[PDB]
């Protein structure tokens, strides 16, 4: 059976939006396939604000979360592989979940 | 977060 993460990071990301919190998602830079702006990387991670305000055209997918975002004025799309999904959280007060390890994201 | 607050 494929992996759950995706479906809970949704579920997750649409109950922070809907209760007024900005989405936040915390990435692996390490992971195989992160396809993000250098400079984002700090101590091996990425935190990035997933609100529609702060992207464009934000997709969800199972095996990938993509979309447009603006690092200080530069458009830039970012590709990140499911597997380097980590967590997802309230920037307002840290709420969230912290995704369980999945056999196959190893 | 890295990116900007607003995108568009």
């Amino acid at each position: 059976s494929s992996p759950k993460r995706p479906y809970l990071l949704r579920a997750y990301y649409d109950w922070l939006v809907d209760n007024s919190f900005t989405p936040y998602l915390v990435v692996d830079a390490t992971y195989l396939g992160v396809n993000v702006p250098v400079e984002c990387v700090k101590d091996g991670q990425i935190v990035l604000n997933l609100s529609a305000s702060a992207t464009g055209n934000l997709q969800l997918t199972n095996d990938f979360i993509q979309f447009n975002a603006r690092f200080k004025g530069v458009s830039r799309e970012l590709y990140i592989p499911m597997g380097a999904a980590l967590a997802i959280y309230a920037r307002e007060n840290g709420d969230g979940v912290m995704f369980e390890p999945e056999e196959i994201y190893d | 977060a890295c990116n900007d607050e607003n995108y568009a």
